[PDB]
């Protein structure tokens, strides 16, 4: 069947259009709704449709401000139908497979992802930070299977906004955000006062699983979440516990030392990536790297060497089309995250 | 979580996760 519907384009004009879609199947379902895929008629190009029940919605918002290479593009969005029903579809670039998928398959194997796929994933997804967290949008629930991947091209694109949220100083937000594995200490805390660091905690928790084959803290719990993040960090320090929550207090409890990072990991594991995860997953949120920071951060110095190439042969990515929103955290950086090879 | 509340309202959430720990 060949769907016929009246669109309006997801970054401008605000023009509703008539667009025409087939070959739709259902690539997903939960809690949320259902994602499909899709064939735009016109093109031929392949589209994934996320269809929400839905007041405005928050992650069409968020969706139609964003223009980035490391995030699914909003191509259009239409409203369809108890009768009351009403679903918001978002018509999305489509992208063949996750790091979740990726990883899986490596693990299974009982090898490691090669160190050239860890940089390129991990430098990408801090590229989308910076760009989201320069408009004070936090994701809230970066997680492998929120992260799409071009198998070929080696490409990734931050997914789902459906968690995502324009934060506010002084105006509460859930705590109890985030898949759980991947969910910041001060949010196990319960901090409502949180800033768009616990996207990096989650994206220092993707860097660690990428390294260790498995995710660095599989809590089966809330509490048990907190269990497995002292069983690295070990127990914050009563200042600490006030930058994660400062409502949040605890008279007494057993002092627990921090585990070595140098063993937590397998021996070979490259002592940059080692590095880096130490700077990621701090308990402080303040004194994590900024995703502009992490970019250029010395693990990812292979990346900006001109004679890089992906093991396939291919050339890399783009990696350096760094815009003024993107930049805007620390506009000076560009020099060092541009390389001379880069610059026009 | 209806238990992390709890440890997060009573002020036990640390002394708790160090106890499960085991320890
Ligand atoms: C929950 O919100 C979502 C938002 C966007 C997407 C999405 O957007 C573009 N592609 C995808 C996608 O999932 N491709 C990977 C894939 C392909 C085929 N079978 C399975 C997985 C998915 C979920």
């Amino acid at each position: 069947k060949v769907t016929t519907v009246v669109a309006t384009p997801g970054q401008g004009p605000d023009r509703p259009q008539e667009v025409s879609y087939t070959d739709t199947k259902v690539i997903g379902n939960g809690s949320f709704g259902v994602v499909y895929q899709a064939k735009l008629c016109d093109s031929g190009e392949l589209v994934a449709i996320k269809k929400v029940l839905q007041f405005k919605n928050r992650e069409l918002q968020i969706m139609r401000k964003l223009d980035h290479c490391n995030i699914v593009r909003l191509r259009y969005f239409f409203y369809s139908s108890k009768k009351d029903e009403v679903y918001l579809n978002l018509v999305l670039d489509y992208v063949p497979e996750t790091v979740y998928r990726v990883a899986r398959h490596y693990s299974r194997a009982k090898q490691t992802l090669p160190v050239i796929y860890v940089k390129l994933y991990m430098y990408q997804l801090f590229r989308s930070l910076a760009y989201i967290h320069s408009f004070g949008i936090c994701h809230r629930d970066i997680k492998p299977q929120n992260l799409l991947l071009d198998p070929d091209t080696a490409v990734l694109k931050l997914c789902d906004f459906g968690s995502a949220k324009q934060l506010v100083r002084g105006e509460p937000n859930v705590s109890y955000i985030c898949s759980r594995y991947y969910r910041a200490p001060e949010l196990i805390f319960g901090a409502t006062d949180y800033t768009s660091s616990i996207d990096v905690w989650s994206a220092g928790c993707v860097l660690a699983e990428l390294l260790l084959g498995q995710p660095i803290f599989p809590g089966d719990s809330g509490v048990d979440q907190l269990v497995e993040i002292i069983k690295v960090l070990g127990t914050p320090t009563r200042e600490q516990i006030r930058e994660m929550n400062p409502n949040y207090t605890e008279f007494k409890f057993p002092q627990i030392k921090a585990h070595p990072w140098t063993k937590v990991f397998r021996p070979r594991t490259p002592p940059e990536a080692i590095a880096l995860c130490s700077r990621l997953l701090e308990y402080t949120p303040t004194a994590r790297l900024t995703p502009l920071e992490a970019c250029a951060h010395s693990f990812f110095d292979e990346l900006r060497d001109p004679n890089v190439k992906l093991p396939n042969g291919r050339d890399t990515p783009a990696l350096f089309n760094f815009t003024t929103q993107e930049l805007s955290s620390n506009p000076p950086l560009a020099t060092i995250l541009i390389p001379p090879h880069a610059r026009i | 979580h209806r238990l992390l509340q709890q440890l997060v309202l009573s002020g036990n959430l640390i002394k708790e996760a160090v106890r499960r720990l085991h320890s």
